[PDB]
C-alpha cells in the first residue's frame, strides 16, 4: 500500500526521530527489540524475517556522537546497522562545509541507501525530512540532499519538518548566513515545509503544562505528537483520510509559498485535565489563538490563505462542521478574499496515545493545526536584517569562502530573500 | 574520530601540562599507573581522544614534551603521574634560552624543532581523524616564546586546514617577573597573530586576583594556578568527549568565535568558584553561574570588559539543566547589557551543553570571550616596548643572535595594526 | 537677610545643577547588572 | 438554558465568593472535591470529566495571599486552577494603582478568561460582581472590568455586590477619594448594584442573634445567604420565577438611580426559634424595620420608588398578598406618588439550607427584599462631604496624581456626585 | 513575590540588626546553624520575604552588614547566630567615621559606597518581585548617620519607585551620648525628608521608662531595647509572612500615614507589655490592647501627643479576634480623643489584622502614630544646632573634610522649615 520514507539529518533531526519512532513502537504496540508481542502499520514498519519489523529510516549525520548514542540506546536492536550512517567532522555550524566540502562526500552513500529501502517500497508516497535551519549539517546537507531527491524522483512529494530560527533566542552566531542560503536553495525543491520555533515551544510548556524545566525531551515529544497525528490517517482508517498529497494541493497556492505553520491542542498537563471537558469545539477554537502557535508570530498581523484540521478519536463530523462557522463568522481572524473556501479537514477514529513518564494527559480526541498565512513575512524580513547588519562589514564571510563559496552567493539569496518578501506582499493585499 | 595532539614548552607549559594531564587522568579514572580503574563506560567509550591504547589496557597520554633545559622535565617524571608519559617524548636539549627570544627562535630551537617535528608526525600518523593541535606555553620567556612560535610556524606549514588552540600566558600588568619580557612578548605576537586559529590569553595577576577574593586562599601557589588553568582547559573541550544536548567541538567555537583571522585572542573563565565554607550560602542553579560568567572580576585576563564591546561570546555548560533556562538567561544578559555588545553582530552568544559534569560537581561552566579590551593590554605592551627601544637597551642579546632592528620594526607595527584594528571595531557606523 | 536668602538661593541652584551634570553622563553607557528573565504578557485575539 | 457568571475582586470579594460557593455547593449536594454522592444548577455550575461540576466564578486580586489561603483550603479542588487569576502587587487603597498602573497587566488576561467562560454558555444573561468600594483593587479593577464588559457586550445585565463604606466604622483614611472615583466611573456601566453595610451588618449579629464576636465569617454567611435568596429563582423552580433581567426593570426607574437596599429575614438564634412559630405576614413585616436594614440608614428618612419580595418555602400566595396589602395601608412608611404599583413578588419552592457551624437555626420559610429608596441620598450626602473635607487641603491627592490620574478628574468626579444627589432630591419630590 | 532587602549600618545598626533577625528566626523556627526545624507549614509559605534558600535545606538572611569600623560585625559574626549570616555580606572598612558626619558621608563612604551598592545589587536581582528597602541605623553618630543618608541617596537614585523604610534613633532630649549630635541629626534629617518614604523614630529615653516603668526591670541593658524595637519591626512587616483577615502591607500603610512627602516621621508602639508578676492579674482582651496603645507613656519616642493632634493613626493587630470589637475600640478612641484630630482628615485610623498570633501571647498589637507633636524634637533639634552653631564650636572638624558653612546653613533651613509646616498643619482653617 501507500508507504512514507521518514530521514532524519543533524543533531536536531536525529533527535527528533528518537522520539518519533519511540512514539511510533509505543501506538503500534511494537517492543523495542523490534518484536511484537501479540496490520495497517507497513507504511512505516517493514516485515523483515520472522516476525521483526525493521522501520524505514535513515539517519545521517557528519558527527558520530548522537548516533552512537542512538546505537547503544534502548532502541539499539531497531534501526538496521546500515541506515545509521555518520561521517568524522562536522560541517561546525558552516553551510559551506555540509554543502560543498563534507557533504561531498558521503552524499552518493545516503543516496544509495535511500534507492535502496525505496526500491523495496511499491506505494511508495513521499519523503519526511526533519532538520534545522541554523545548524550546518542540518541546512547544508538537507539542501543537498533535496536537491539531488528531486533531481532523481521529481514527482514524489517531499515535506520538511524544520526548526525556525527564534526572533530572540539564538544559539549560533552565523545562523542568519546558514538559514538564508539554505532558504535560498530549498526554495524551488520543496513541496511544503512545517516549521517550529523553539521559543514558541517553551512558551507552551510554561504556561500550559506548567513545565519549568523544559528539557529537549519535551520539545521533542510534542513535535513527535504533531508528527503522528499527521501520519495518522495513513497509519489508521477514518471518516475523511487525507494522505500526504492532498496536503501540499491544498495548502500550497504558489510555488514558492509553502511554508505553513503546525499546531496541537490540547497541550494540558494532568491535573487541569480533570477540570476541564475536551470539547471539539473548545480544542478548535484553541488552534486558533495566537498564544498556542507554535511560531513566534503573531496571526493578527497577517491573513491565513489556506487551513488544515486532522482531528483524532472521539469526533462527530457536525461537530466539526458547526465548530468550522462558528470560526469563519468570527471577525477576529481575517482570510484573503480571493480563498472563499480555506478549510480542510481530516477524521480518524484512533485516539492519541500517552508515552508513559511523559508529560501530555490523556485525551479522547486531538486537533493538529496547519496554517499557510502572511504573518510569517515579518519573520522573514527580521532574518534578512539580519544577515543586512552582518553583512554590510563582511563578518565571518571568510569561513564560507574559504570552503568554496563565491561571495556572489550572499548576494544572490540576498535578492532571492527580498523577492519572496515581495510575494508575500503582493498576494497579501484583497482586489 | 576526533583527537588532539598535545604539546607543551619551557617551564610554564610543562608546568601546566602535569597539572591538566593529572586532571584529565581524574576525570577518566586513570590511575598514575596507567590502568583504567573507573566506574563508567562513558571514560572509556570516547578515550581515544588524548590516550593511546597499548598492550595490556594500559594508557599512553598523546602529550609530547619539549624544552631546552632538562630541570622541569626531570621534575616532571620523577614527580607523580610521570609514569604514564612514553619516554620517547621527551625532547631536551643542554643549553637553555636563558629568557632570550633570538636564542629559543634561532640558535636554539633549530637544532630540537626537527626532533620535535618527528615526534609530532609520528603520533599524528597514529590518529585515525585528527581534529587538530593545543599547545601550553608562555609569552614572556625565552624558550617557550620561541620554540612555541617556531613549532606553531611549522605545523601550520605541515597541517594548514587543522586547528590550532594555544594557551599563552601574556605578560601581566603591574609586576613583570623579567626585564626583557616587552621583547619576547612583542614578537610572539607578531608570529600568534598569523600563525594560530584561536588564542587564549592567561594574567598571573589576574589568577592571583581570584585565588584571594574569590576561592579565600591565604597562600596561592603555582599549583593552585595551574589546577584553574587546566579546569578550564577540560571544560574547553568537554564536548569531544561526552555527549551531550547541543554539542560543540573546536571548529564550532573557531567558527562562531573569529569575525576576521587577525581577531582571536580570547579572555576565559570558569564557574562556580567558592571556598570551603561559603558553598553552604548559596544554591546551585543556573543564573548565578551566568552571574558569575560576566563577572569581570573572575576574568583570567587583566582586561575589564566593561571599558570595551564584546565580539562574541562562548558558553559551555556541563551537566544535566534545562535548555530553556540557558536560553532565558542569555537573552536577558544580552537584552539588559544591550550597550555592551557591538551592533553589527546580531546574537553574540553560542551554546552548547554536555551532560556529564565535573567529578564531584552537579553542573559547571566555561566562559570564553572575544572583547576589543584587549587592545589595552596590546597597547600597553607596545608602549612599554617603545620605551625601552627607543634607549636601544638590552639589543645587543637579541641581534647577537642573527636578528637586526627592521625586524623589531616589523613587530612593533604589527602590533601597531592589530590595536589600529581592535579600535575601529568599536565605531556603530549606522 | 535677603542676602543671604540669596546666597542660598545661588546655592541649591549649583547643587542642582552639578547633580545633573553627574547623572547626564551616568546615564550614557550604563552598569553591569544580570538579574532574570521576566517573560512578557501573551497576546490574545480580543 | 439561562446561566451566571460571578466576578469577585478583591479581598472582600474573594472572602465573600468563598463563602456563597461554600453555602451553595451545600445547597446542592456537592462534595468539596466537586464530586456528587447520588438537575437545575447547570446556571453555576458545569459538567465536566465523569461527573465532576466546575463552577462558574472568576476570583480576580493583585496580592496573592487570599487567593493562596483558597488554594490551599478545603475547596481547592473545587475551583478550575486559571479561574483564580493573581498580581504581584496589590493597588494598596489607591484607586489609580488598581485603574490606571496595575489593574492594565493583567485586565487583558481577566477578559480572556471571562470571554473563554462565556463562550462555553449558551444562554448566559448577566454577571455577578462582588467588590468593596474603600479599597484599591476592589473599586479601581472593578471599574475598568465594568468599562471593558459593557464596551464588549453592552446588552447583557450586570449587576453588583458592593460594600458600602460604613458612616462611623472605617478601616482606611482615603475611602471618601476611592469611592466617589469608582462611583463616578461605574455610574453609566452598572445596571444595578445591591449594597450592604458592614457596621450594619455587626448590629444584627449583635441584636438578633446574640453573638459579640462577629468575625468576617458571620457577615460573609449572612451575605451569602441573601445571594442564594436572590438566585434561587434561577436554580430552583417555583410558583413564581423570577429572571435577572426582571430586577432591573422592576426596581430601576431611571439609568443613575440604582442603588437597592438588601435585606433578609428571619434572622434570629436557635435558642429564640423555639419560642417563635414564624410566619408569613410577621417576617414581611420585619422586612420593613429600620433595625433591619443591612445598610447603615434610616428608610424613614425618604420615600421607597421600587420594593422587591423574594420569598423561599412553605409559602401561600393569598398569605404574601395580605401581608403586602397591610404594608402598603400602614402610613409609617411612604412611596413615591409617581409609582402607584410599587411591589415585586417572587415565590420559590425550596426552603433555605443552615450551614453547619454557622448562628442560624432552621426555618420553613425566608424572605430576601431589595428596595430603591431616596434614603441613601443622606449617604451620598456624608460622602461628599467627607471627600471635600479632604479635597480643599489636597490631602493624600499626590498618591493618585503619582500614578498618572490627572487633577481634573476629582473635581469631574465630585461634579459627578453632585449631580447624583441633585437627581436623588428632584426625583423624591411628590407632584 | 513580595520581598524586602535588609540593611543595618554602624554600632547601633549591626546590634539592633542582630536581634531581629535572631527574634525572625526564632518566629520562623529556623535553627542558629540556619535549618528549618519548625512545626507549621505557614512559617516556609511567605519564607522568601526574607530569606533565601540555599541547597540543602538552609535559609539565608537578605541582609546587608555595613560599618566602618570591624569590632562590631567581628563580634556579631563571633557570636551566636554568627554563622547564618552569608560572609560576604560583610563589608567593612579600616579607619571609622570618629562621630563625624562628614568623615562617614564624604571621605570613607564615597570608598565604600561603591562596594555596598554592588551587593546591594547583587541580592536585588535575584530576588523576584522587590517590595521595598529597609535600613536600621541612628542620627547621632557618624558611620551611622553619614552612610545611610547616602546609602538611601544612591539606592533612591537607582529604585526611585520602590518602598524605603527606616528605623533611626533619634537623640534623646535629656541624656546626649555625644557632644557632636546635633550637627549629625540636622545633617541627616536634611536628606532624610527627601529620600526616604517613611521614617518611624525611636528615643533610648523612652525605651528605658518603657522598661523601668511598664516591665518593672531593675536593670535593663541594650539587648532589651533591641528586643522591643525587633518586636515592632516584626509587629510591622507581619503582614507579608502570614495570612490575615484584613491586610496591610508596607505601601498601604504609607499610602494611609503620609498625606503630604515631607511628613513621614512616625512614633512606633506595641501592645501588650507586663511585668512576669503582673500578667496573671490582666486579662488579654481587645480593650485593654487599645487603652495601652493609646497611652502616652507607652510610647517608643520622647514625644508626648497630646501636645499635638493625630494626622493619621496605623494600628496592626495580631492573633485571633473579632472585628466588631476592634472597630468599637477604634471608634470609642476617636469620640473620647476628639481634641487630638485634625478636623480635616476624617477616619484617622487604620486597621489591619493578622490570623497568627505573635511568638508568645494569645493577642497583640503594633500601633503607629503621625502626629504633630512630633515637631517638638525637631524644634529642639534646631535650638541646640543654633547653640553651637554661633560660635563654630566644633565646626573645623567638619569643614576639614571638604564641607563647607553653605551645606549648614541649608540644613538648618530646610529643618526649619519642616518645624513651620508641622507646626502650622495644626490650623483648621474650616
Ligand atoms: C564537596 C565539594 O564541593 O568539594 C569540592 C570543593 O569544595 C570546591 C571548593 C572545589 C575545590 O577546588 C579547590 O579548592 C581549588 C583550588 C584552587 C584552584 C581550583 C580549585 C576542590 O579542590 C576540587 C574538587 O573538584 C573536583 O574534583 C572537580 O572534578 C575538579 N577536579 C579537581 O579539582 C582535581 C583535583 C585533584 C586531582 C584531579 C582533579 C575539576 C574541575 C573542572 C574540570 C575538571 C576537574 C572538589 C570535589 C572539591 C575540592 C576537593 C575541595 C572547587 O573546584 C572546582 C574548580 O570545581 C573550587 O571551585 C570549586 C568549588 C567547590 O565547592
Ligand atoms: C514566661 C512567659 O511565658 O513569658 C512570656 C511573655 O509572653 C512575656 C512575659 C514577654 C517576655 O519578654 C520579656 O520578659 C521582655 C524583657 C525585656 C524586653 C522585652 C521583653 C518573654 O521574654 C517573651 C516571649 O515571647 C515570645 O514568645 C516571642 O518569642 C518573643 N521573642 C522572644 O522572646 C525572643 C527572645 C530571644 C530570641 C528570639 C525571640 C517575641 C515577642 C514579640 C514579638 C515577637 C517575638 C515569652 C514566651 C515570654 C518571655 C520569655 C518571658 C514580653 O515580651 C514581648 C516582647 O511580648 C514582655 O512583654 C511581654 C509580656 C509577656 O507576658
Ligand atoms: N527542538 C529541538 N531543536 C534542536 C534540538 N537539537 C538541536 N536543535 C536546534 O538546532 C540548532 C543548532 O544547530 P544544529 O541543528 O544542532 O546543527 P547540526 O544539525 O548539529 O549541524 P552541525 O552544526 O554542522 O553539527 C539550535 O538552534 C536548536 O534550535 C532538539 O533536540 N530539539
Ligand atoms: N463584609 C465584608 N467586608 C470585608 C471583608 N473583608 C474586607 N472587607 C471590606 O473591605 C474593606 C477593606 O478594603 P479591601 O476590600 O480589603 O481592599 P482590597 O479589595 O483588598 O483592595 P486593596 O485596597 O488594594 O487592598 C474593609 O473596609 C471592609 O469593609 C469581609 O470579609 N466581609
Ligand atoms: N601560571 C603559571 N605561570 C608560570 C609557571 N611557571 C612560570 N610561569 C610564568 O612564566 C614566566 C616565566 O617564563 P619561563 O617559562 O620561566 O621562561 P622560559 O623557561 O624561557 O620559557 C613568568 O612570568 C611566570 O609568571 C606556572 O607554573 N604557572
Ligand atoms: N561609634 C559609633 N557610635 C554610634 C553609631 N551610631 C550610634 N552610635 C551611638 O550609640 C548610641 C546608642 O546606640 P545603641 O546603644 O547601639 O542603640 P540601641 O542599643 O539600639 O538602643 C547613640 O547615642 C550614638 O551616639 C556609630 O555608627 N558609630
Ligand atoms: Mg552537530
Ligand atoms: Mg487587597
Amino acid at each position: 500500500m501507500r508507504e512514507c520514507i521518514s530521514i532524519h539529518v543533524g543533531q536536531a533531526g536525529v533527535q527528533i526521530g528518537n522520539a518519533c519512532w519511540e512514539l511510533y513502537c509505543l501506538e503500534h504496540g511494537i517492543q523495542p527489540d523490534g518484536q511484537m508481542p501479540s496490520d495497517s502499520f507497513n507504511t512505516f514498519f517493514s516485515e523483515t524475517g520472522a516476525g521483526k519489523h525493521v522501520p524505514r529510516a535513515v539517519f545521517v549525520d557528519l558527527e558520530p556522537t548522537v548516533i552512537d548514542e542512538v546505537r547503544t540506546g534502548t532502541y539499539r536492536q531497531l534501526f538496521h546497522p546500515e541506515q545509521l550512517i555518520t561521517g568524522k567532522e562536522d560541517a561546525a555550524n558552516n553551510y559551506a562545509r555540509g554543502h560543498y566540502t563534507i557533504g561531498k562526500e558521503i552524499i552518493d552513500l545516503v543516496l544509495d541507501r535511500i534507492r535502496k529501502l525505496a526500491d523495496q517500497c511499491t506505494g511508495l508516497q513521499g519523503f519526511l525530512v526533519f532538520h534545522s535551519f541554523g545548524g550546518g549539517t542540518g541546512s547544508g546537507f538537507t539542501s543537498l540532499l533535496m536537491e539531488r531527491l528531486s533531481v532523481d524522483y521529481g514527482k514524489k512529494s517531499k515535506l520538511e519538518f524544520s526548526i525556525y530560527p527564534a526572533p530572540q533566542v539564538s544559539t549560533a552566531v552565523v545562523e542568519p548566513y546558514n538559514s538564508i542560503l539554505t532558504t535560498h536553495t530549498t526554495l524551488e525543491h520543496s513541496d511544503c515545509a512545517f516549521m517550529v520555533d523553539n521559543e514558541a515551544i517553551y512558551d507552551i510548556c510554561r504556561r500550559n503544562l506548567d513545565i519549568e524545566r523544559p528539557t529537549y525531551t519535551n520539545l521533542n515529544r510534542l513535535i513527535s505528537q504533531i508528527v503522528s497525528s499527521i501520519t495518522a490517517s495513513l497509519r489508521f482508517d477514518g471518516a475523511l483520510n487525507v494522505d500526504l498529497t492532498e496536503f501540499q494541493t491544498n495548502l500550497v497556492p504558489y510555488p514558492r509559498i509553502h511554508f505553513p505553520l503546525a499546531t496541537y491542542a490540547p497541550v494540558i498537563s494532568a491535573e487541569k485535565a480533570y477540570h476541564e471537558q475536551l470539547s471539539v469545539a473548545e480544542i478548535t477554537n484553541a488552534c486558533f489563538e495566537p498564544a498556542n502557535q507554535m511560531v513566534k508570530c503573531d496571526p493578527r498581523h497577517g491573513k491565513y490563505m489556506a487551513c488544515c484540521l486532522l482531528y483524532r478519536g472521539d469526533v462527530v463530523p457536525k461537530d466539526v462542521n458547526a465548530a468550522i462557522a462558528t470560526i469563519k463568522t468570527k471577525r477576529s481572524i481575517q482570510f484573503v478574499d480571493w480563498c472563499p473556501t480555506g478549510f480542510k479537514v481530516g477524521i480518524n477514529y484512533q485516539p492519541p496515545t500517552v508515552v508513559p513518564g511523559g508529560d501530555l494527559a490523556k485525551v479522547q480526541r486531538a486537533v493538529c493545526m496547519l496554517s499557510n498565512t502572511t504573518a510569517i513575512a515579518e519573520a522573514w524580513a527580521r532574518l534578512d536584517h539580519k544577515f543586512d547588519l552582518m553583512y554590510a562589514k563582511r563578518a565571518f564571510v571568510h569561513w564560507y569562502v574559504g570552503e568554496g563559496m563565491e561571495e556572489g552567493e550572499f548576494s544572490e539569496a540576498r535578492e532571492d530573500m527580498a523577492a519572496l518578501e515581495k510575494d508575500y506582499e503582493e498576494v497579501g493585499v484583497d482586489s | 574520530m576526533r583527537e588532539i595532539v598535545h604539546i607543551q614548552a619551557g617551564q610554564c607549559g610543562n608546568q601546566i601540562g602535569a597539572k591538566f594531564w593529572e586532571v584529565i587522568s581524574d576525570e577518566h579514572g586513570i590511575d598514575p599507573t596507567g590502568s583504567y580503574h573507573g566506574d563508567s563506560d562513558l571514560q572509556l567509550e570516547r578515550i581515544n581522544v588524548y590516550y593511546n591504547e597499548a598492550a595490556g589496557n594500559k594508557y599512553v597520554p598523546r602529550a609530547i614534551l619539549v624544552d631546552l633545559e632538562p630541570g622541569t622535565m626531570d621534575s616532571v617524571r620523577s614527580g607523580p603521574f610521570g609514569q604514564i608519559f612514553r619516554p620517547d617524548n621527551f625532547v631536551f636539549g643542554q643549553s637553555g634560552a636563558g629568557n632570550n627570544w633570538a636564542k629559543g627562535h634561532y640558535t636554539e630551537g633549530a637544532e630540537l624543532v626537527d626532533s620535535v617535528l618527528d615526534v609530532v608526525r609520528k603520533e599524528s600518523e597514529s590518529c585515525d581523524c585528527l581534529q587538530g593541535f593545543q599547545l601550553t606555553h608562555s609569552l614572556g620567556g625565552g624558550t617557550g616564546s620561541g620554540m612555541g612560535t617556531l613549532l606553531i610556524s611549522k605545523i601550520r606549514e605541515e597541517y594548514p586546514d587543522r586547528i590550532m588552540n594555544t594557551f599563552s600566558v601574556v605578560p601581566s600588568p603591574k609586576v613583570s617577573d623579567t626585564v626583557v619580557e616587552p621583547y619576547n612578548a612583542t614578537l610572539s605576537v607578531h608570529q600568534l597573530v598569523e600563525n594560530t586559529d584561536e588564542t587564549y590569553c592567561i594574567d598571573n595577576e589576574a589568577l592571583y586576583d581570584i585565588c584571594f577574593r574569590t576561592l579565600k586562599l591565604t597562600t596561592p601557589t603555582y599549583g593552585d594556578l595551574n589546577h584553574l588553568v587546566s579546569a578550564t582547559m577540560s571544560g574547553v573541550t568537554t564536548c569531544l568527549r561526552f555527549p551531550g544536548q547541543l554539542n560543540a567541538d573546536l571548529r564550532k567555537l573557531a567558527v562562531n568565535m573569529v569575525p576576521f583571522p587577525r581577531l582571536h585572542f580570547f579572555m576565559p573563565g570558569f564557574a562556580p568558584l567558592t571556598s570551603r565554607g561559603s558553598q553552604q550560602y548559596r544554591a546551585l542553579t543556573v543564573p548565578e553561574l551566568t552571574q558569575q560568567m560576566f563577572d569581570a572580576k573572575n576574568m583570567m585576563a587583566a582586561c575589564d570588559p566593561r571599558h570595551g564591546r564584546y565580539l562574541t561570546v562562548a558558553a559551555v555548560f556541563r551537566g544535566r539543566m534545562s535548555m530553556k533556562e540557558v536560553d532565558e538567561q542569555m537573552l536577558n544578559v544580552q537584552n539588559k547589557n544591550s550597550s555592551y555588545f557591538v551592533e553589527w553582530i546580531p546574537n553574540n552568544v553560542k551554546t552548547a551543553v554536555c551532560d556529564i559534569p565535573p567529578r564531584g560537581l552537579k553542573m559547571s561552566a566555561t566562559f570564553i570571550g572575544n572583547s576589543t579590551a584587549i587592545q589595552e593590554l596590546f597597547k600597553r605592551i607596545s608602549e612599554q616596548f617603545t620605551a625601552m627601544f627607543r634607549r636601544k637597551a638590552f639589543l645587543h642579546w637579541y641581534t647577537g643572535e642573527g636578528m637586526d632592528e627592521m625586524e623589531f620594526t616589523e613587530a612593533e607595527s604589527n602590533m601597531n595594526d592589530l590595536v589600529s584594528e581592535y579600535q575601529q571595531y568599536q565605531d556603530a557606523t549606522a | 537677610g535677603d542676602q543671604r536668602k540669596q546666597m542660598l538661593q545661588k546655592y541649591k541652584e549649583e547643587k542642582q545643577l552639578q547633580k545633573l551634570k553627574e547623572q547626564r553622563e551616568k546615564a550614557k553607557r550604563g552598569i553591569f547588572k544580570v538579574g532574570r528573565y521576566r517573560p512578557d504578557m501573551p497576546c490574545f485575539l480580543l
